[PDB]
């Protein structure tokens, strides 16, 4: 399962 | 450093691969590999197990 | 087996370089100097200067 | 301007070729003199007979 | 007084040097700390070390040498070795960049910035020195950093200091082994630069050094530790007249005056006779005659030259140990009667004998023999031109097809200098032949 | 002091560099977390040529990761050693690759070249003096060639005085998967020869052959292949890291390696490769190393140099050896095939011995080679390029990208120029 | 030091080589596992002539097994000593022989000769200096003769300065099972005499007669027949590896054996063969050995040399003997039958004495013979060839293979030349 965590940029970090 | 090539240096030859469970064999050693498959038969065993239950 | 072929080929006096090839001994002459055939001219010289 | 021209399609043709006339080293130079002593073809440096499952003629892509 | 200075350029020139003081420190009883036992030998620096070490009021034997290098690895590990406390810190000159086997790189790119600092060491060593007969230069012809930097330093030390001796020591290129194809480039480059300035250049080849090991020492697998050991006792033997006296003492000035016949050629050949294994020494006997025969046996020389293919000019024998005038003079007299040996008709006498009372000692944990009578054979013959003859046909082709020139011209050099060296060489053979003609 | 910074390019390099780094970390005894386990003094001394010192003895890898697809970085970041990796070094784009060389070389690169340049010069200013750089990428990879060709072009001019090591994998000759790959290859390689000084050529099929030959484990992972190539890359880098009387500098090697500028393609070679029972059936001796060391089967890079001639050969030996066995073996191989080298140069052998054995085995070696076997490589890419460009197959994308056929005209001419470049020296 | 590498060829040779190697291993006292039990210094000293040393006191046999059918090597592998043989040496093809000479000589070998050459040269490079080679196969064997003629040729140009020892068994004269065997024999023997220098002639029927005569045990196994030939083939090889004043070199023997080049075919001879009660009824003395050594019931090779005369005779005595017994025995036999020798050469006897007895018996010997008794052999094969070539029976296969009737014409003429050669020299 892909840990889609680092992908988040500052405006879109949740 | 008397050793170099001693006449009986073979008696002093310690293998790098006495067994699969040897301490000196680390990751940086190519002799200790990871695609080597003891799991092959284990895969075979569990492939039979899964296939049946499937 | 070179031994049999050379004598069975015909020409008995194979010149042996030095040995006078008898006017009767000359049998199957090699093909005319030709590179394509198995008589490329390069060899032809070598025997002569030999 | 010269262009490569090949033959039609076959089925049991090989993909690749070796051409020991230009693929021998022990007698490499030797076969070179007879290349012009006969003058068959040297032409482009880089030619084969079988590109992939394909035929052509002796004249390399010229 | 009677002293000299050692310089070691290149990581090839260092491990061989490191052995030398390791050897030297034993016969003086030097402790690794840098201090004697409770025995009284310290002072302002005046005892057996005064010509070698500087054990001043500080009580620490300071070697009179400067190691010069371009790569920190090998020089730092010996600064983490066992005698690193002995060695003066910045005497062990290093660099952060290499010459990449290029003569010119160390000779131009890095040479200018480094030579001043060692020149500072040179003059600060010079000012403390008193008699300083000459220098000890340990280098390598196939030097990646040895070649270029040794030439430049030898230039600057020659121009400022021209009135003393310059003693050169480098491993001669292997006639049939080449670890680098750029080796012929810089080797002849070094030779032509060194012909007009060097005083006494001494060479050696490691292949024949190996050949001895499994011949009589019976070692199929020697090492640098042994290799540096054998050359180390070689320079110890030539410096034995310095450390010890004998029936007669000789010095480098006598060597230079008596060895070199004519200008240019100053390249004699060294040999050490009592080379034998441990037990092979035991159940046999050593005397002057057999070692006098052995010293002139063609297969005992370390350079791949057949003496019968040449002719002798000079031969110097250094007898270190218990010897008497009687046997040696008759023995050499029998040698002069030998017919196969062909000295040049020029010299009736060509022999320089040095007698030293002191028997050579073994090194703890060593591999040498138990020698009571030793002799070092410094000789110059005409069988040497084949070596340069080997090099020129090696060089003439590769220069005509100018391999790797794009590096040297790419770093800022040109072909005229390469043009110079070949007739500088080409003169050398013809000069060797004209003198070879009687 | 002289150090190296790495570049991990293309989606292959994403696997290449990831495996490459973890081997180094496992070699030097650093935990996956990062707190180095002080165990070996020598590897404690020379880590600064590759890793810097962070807080609390954490040794940061000095490499920059660049791609377009976040999923690759996420797996790389979420790998066993992505935690030691820096998000500082994670630069990427927000667009789809399409595996288009021109997109990564003209469209997608244009807005990312500035960002990656800022990152690398920051890392360049982080260090004092470099030998140069090295790059894990592929010649046939969409992003890797696209970003690589851009970055190699730009990095040439600002530091024109360093070592431009390149590491590219050649796709499978039997099948390239990507069909525009030969276009991508030709586009990349045209500029590659103009910029690079050193290049490693690697092929997957031979690795599969090696797997069939000595691995004998039927089903490996591509990471297993990554593990093999990393060891070769590790072995060549062991020269600089480790002590022993061997001259390690690539420039020291390069001056001995290539006589004329156009030779930048160099092939690897490795030492003992062993099978199931043969680990305990092998008498580990320098001869049998040397015999296996020079095997046409031991080759992995491109194709058998049996077809061609040996220009320059350089083997580095890792472990406890001596100058004599390598010397006589050098004599033995010289006498074995004296004719099989080129008469242009005698004594074309360059030897180095690393006294530090690897962590797991003692007797080991690596080889870098330059023979006349690459003709097979670019001949294949040539008649490939002929067939497609003859009828301009798959072209409207690049014209849509703004690419014109004239660009390819000098590309093939430059390549065919290199074709003449090899043999006419050789033959 | 000089050594020997063996070739295990043909499907019988696989069977034969298994017995010959285990006999050697048992003779030197190595367990079937491989851990040599140090018992005799001389056999400890002189095993390197045949066996290389593996790890752990293991003496790896330097032999190569070759075949096509997978049935054999696995049975050879599953034998008591297959674990001692190396899978490295197990080279084979993926086809059926058909017991076809041409398939084994032209079709199947061609893609297999490449690999086997690599294996032997790898073994050749593993060694330093060889006397030569010895090969076990059969003359009428489909694959052994098919490859053997190929393999002996290849080693001829590879090393024309070594021993081309050959060990072949001729099939049963009364019946041959394989009906194309005389075609296989005649074709193969043509190339052999060109390439071979030594030939051992062994026939099965004599072994059955020997089984009838001295074994007296009704039903043996074929391996028991292999036990005999292994004992004999070991016996001739006892010369080299054992001390004692006997000059062992095959060249030493061959120059004593071969007065003219066409003398390639040699016959074996062996020493005491004992029956049920004769072990406890025999007073072992050099006279009774010599009598039994020269017994017409003792021969096993071809047939009675009574029909012809004796060209050269050479017996090697193994055990605790001396000249004075062999001298008079050599004198006695000359006085016994002086006329049965040829007037061409006097004193045609060559004597060697191995002072080291075998394991189990003390006084032993082996004999190699050159007598005019081979004419019956190849005149026999002569009519068969004519009896099958007059109507070209069983010929369509080989024409499909690519054989033409002309190849037969010179081949038979070559043997016909030998018929006169053997006849004219003696008659
Ligand atoms: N004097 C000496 N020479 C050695 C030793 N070991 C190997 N050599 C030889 O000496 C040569 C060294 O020359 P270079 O490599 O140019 O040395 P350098 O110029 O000081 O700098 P590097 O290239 O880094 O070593 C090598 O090619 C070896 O063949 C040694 O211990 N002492
Ligand atoms: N990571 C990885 N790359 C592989 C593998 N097998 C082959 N490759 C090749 O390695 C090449 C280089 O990767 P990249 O340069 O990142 O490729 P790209 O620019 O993203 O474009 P693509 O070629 O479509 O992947 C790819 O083109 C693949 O063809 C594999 O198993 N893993
Ligand atoms: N295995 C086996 N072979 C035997 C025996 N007796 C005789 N032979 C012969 O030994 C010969 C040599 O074997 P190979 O050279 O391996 O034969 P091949 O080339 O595979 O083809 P064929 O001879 O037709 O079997 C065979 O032709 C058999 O006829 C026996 O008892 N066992």
């Amino acid at each position: 399962r892909k840990n889609c965590s680092f992908s988040t940029p500052v405006p879109l970090s949740l | 450093e008397f050793d170099l090539s001693d006449p009986l240096a073979l008696q002093k030859e310690l293998p790098a691969r006495i067994s699969d469970n040897d301490m000196r064999n680390t990751i940086s050693g190519m002799q200790k590999f990871m695609g080597e498959d003891l799991n092959f038969q284990e895969r075979r065993r569990f492939q039979k197990e899964q296939s049946r239950e499937w | 087996p070179l031994d049999k072929v050379l004598e069975q080929a015909g020409r008995h006096s194979w010149v042996d370089i030095t040995r006078p090839p008898t006017p009767r001994t000359q049998g199957l002459k090699t093909p005319p100097p030709d590179p394509i055939g198995t008589y490329t001219p390069a060899c032809a010289k070598a025997l002569f200067e030999a | 301007i010269h262009l490569p021209r090949f033959s039609l399609k076959q089925g049991m043709i090989p993909t690749r070729y070796v051409m020991p006339w230009k693929e021998n080293m022990k007698f490499r130079n030797v076969n070179l003199q007879q290349a012009e002593a006969c003058g068959i073809y040297a032409g482009p440096l880089e030619d084969s007979l079988f590109w992939g499952y394909s035929e052509r003629l002796c004249h390399g892509e010229d | 007084m009677r002293e000299c200075i050692s310089i070691h350029v290149g990581q090839a020139g260092v491990q061989i040097g490191n052995a030398c003081w390791e050897l030297y420190c034993l016969e003086h009883g030097i402790q690794p700390d840098g201090q004697m036992p409770s025995d009284k030998t310290i002072g302002g620096g005046d005892d057996s070390f005064n010509t070698f070490f500087s054990e001043t009021g500080a009580g620490k034997h300071v070697p009179r040498a400067v190691f010069v290098d371009l790569e920190p690895t090998v020089v730092d590990e010996v600064r983490t070795g066992t005698y690193r406390q002995l060695f003066h810190p910045e005497q062990l000159i290093t660099g952060k960049e290499d010459a990449a086997n290029n003569y010119a790189r160390g000779h131009y790119t890095i040479g200018k910035e480094i030579v001043d600092l060692v020149l500072d060491r040179i003059r600060k060593l010079a000012d403390l020195c008193t008699g300083l007969q000459g220098f000890l230069i340990f280098h390598s012809f196939g030097g990646g950093t040895g070649s270029g930097f040794a030439s430049l330093l030898m230039e600057r030390l020659s121009v400022d200091y021209g009135k003393k001796s310059k003693l050169e020591f480098a491993i001669y290129p292997a006639p049939q082994v080449s670890t680098a194809v750029v080796e012929p480039y810089n080797s002849i480059l070094t030779t032509h630069t060194t012909l007009e300035h060097s005083d006494c250049a001494f060479m050696v080849d490691n292949e024949a050094i190996y050949d001895i090991c499994r011949r009589n020492l019976d070692i199929e697998r020697p090492t640098y530790t042994n290799l540096n050991r054998l050359i180390g006792q070689i320079v110890s033997s030539i410096t034995a007249s310095l450390r010890f006296d004998g029936a007669l003492n000789v010095d480098l000035t006598e060597f230079q005056t008596n060895l070199v016949p004519y200008p240019r050629i100053h390249f004699p050949l060294a040999t050490y006779a009592p080379v034998i294994s441990a037990e092979k020494a035991y159940h046999e006997q050593l005397s002057v005659a057999e070692i006098t025969n052995a010293c002139f046996e063609p297969a005992n020389q370390m350079v791949k030259c057949d003496p019968r293919h040449g002719k002798y000019m000079a031969c110097c024998m250094l007898y270190r140990g218990d010897v008497v005038p009687k046997d040696v003079n008759a023995a050499i007299a029998t040698i002069k009667t030998k017919r196969t040996i062909q000295f040049v008709d020029w010299c009736p006498t060509g022999f320089k004998v040095g007698i030293n009372y002191q028997p050579p000692t073994v090194v703890p944990g060593g591999d040498l023999a138990k020698v009571q009578r030793a002799v070092c054979m410094l000789s110059n013959t005409t069988a040497i031109a084949e070596a340069w003859a080997r090099l020129d046909h090696k060089f003439d082709l590769m220069y005509a097809k100018r391999a790797f020139v794009h590096w040297y011209v790419g770093e800022g050099m040109e072909e005229g200098e390469f043009s110079e060296a070949r007739e500088d060489l080409a003169a050398l053979e013809k000069d060797y032949e004209e003198v070879g003609v009687d | 002091m002289r150090e190296i910074v790495h570049l991990q390019a293309g989606q292959c390099g994403n696997q290449i560099g990831a495996k490459f780094w973890e081997v180094i970390s496992d070699e030097h005894g650093i935990d996956p977390t990062g707190t180095y386990h002080g165990d070996s003094d020598l590897q404690l001394e020379r880590i600064n040529v590759y890793y810097n010192e962070a807080t609390g003895g954490k040794y940061v890898p000095r490499a920059v990761l660049v791609d377009l697809e976040p999923g690759t970085m996420d797996s790389v970041r979420s790998g066993p050693f992505g935690q030691i990796f820096r998000p500082d070094n994670f630069v990427f784009g927000q667009s789809g690759a399409g595996n288009n060389w021109a997109k990564g070389h003209y469209t997608e690169g244009a807005e990312l070249v500035d960002s990656v340049l800022d990152v690398v010069r920051k890392e360049a200013e982080s260090c004092d003096c470099l030998q140069g750089f090295q790059l894990t990428h592929s010649l046939g990879g969409g992003t890797g060639s696209g970003m690589g060709t851009l970055l190699i072009s730009k990095i040439r001019e600002e530091y024109p005085d360093r070592i431009m090591n390149t590491f590219s994998v050649v796709p499978s000759p039997k099948v390239s998967d990507t069909v525009v790959e030969p276009y991508n290859a030709t586009l990349s390689v045209h500029q590659l020869v103009e910029n690079t000084d050193e290049t490693y050529c690697i092929d997957n099929e031979a690795l599969y052959d090696i797997c069939f030959r000595t691995l004998k484990l039927t089903t490996p992972t591509y990471g297993d292949l990554n593990h093999l190539v990393s060891a070769t890359m590790s072995g060549v880098t062991t020269c600089l890291r480790f002590p022993g009387q061997l001259n390690a500098d690539l420039r020291k090697l390069a001056v001995n390696m290539v006589p004329f500028p156009r030779l930048h393609f160099f092939m690897p070679g490795f030492a003992p490769l062993t099978s199931r029972g043969s680990q305990q059936y092998r008498a580990l001796t320098v001869p049998e190393l040397t015999q296996q060391m020079f095997d046409a089967k031991n080759m992995m890079a491109a194709c058998d140099p049996r077809h061609g001639r040996y220009l320059t050969v350089a083997a580095v030996f890792r472990g406890r050896m001596s100058m004599k066995e390598v010397d006589e073996q050098m004599l033995n191989v010289q006498n074995k095939n004296s004719s099989y080298f080129v008469e242009w140069i005698p004594n074309n052998v360059k030897t180095a011995v690393c006294d530090i054995p690897p962590r797991g085995l003692k007797m080991s070696a690596t080889f870098i080679g330059n023979s006349t076997a690459i003709q097979e490589l670019f001949k294949r890419i040539s008649e490939q390029f002929t067939a497609m460009f003859r009828r301009k197959a798959f072209l409207h994308w690049y014209t849509g990208e703004g690419m014109d056929e004239m660009e390819f005209t000098e590309a093939e001419s430059n390549m065919n120029d290199l074709v003449s470049e090899y043999q006419q020296y050789q033959d």
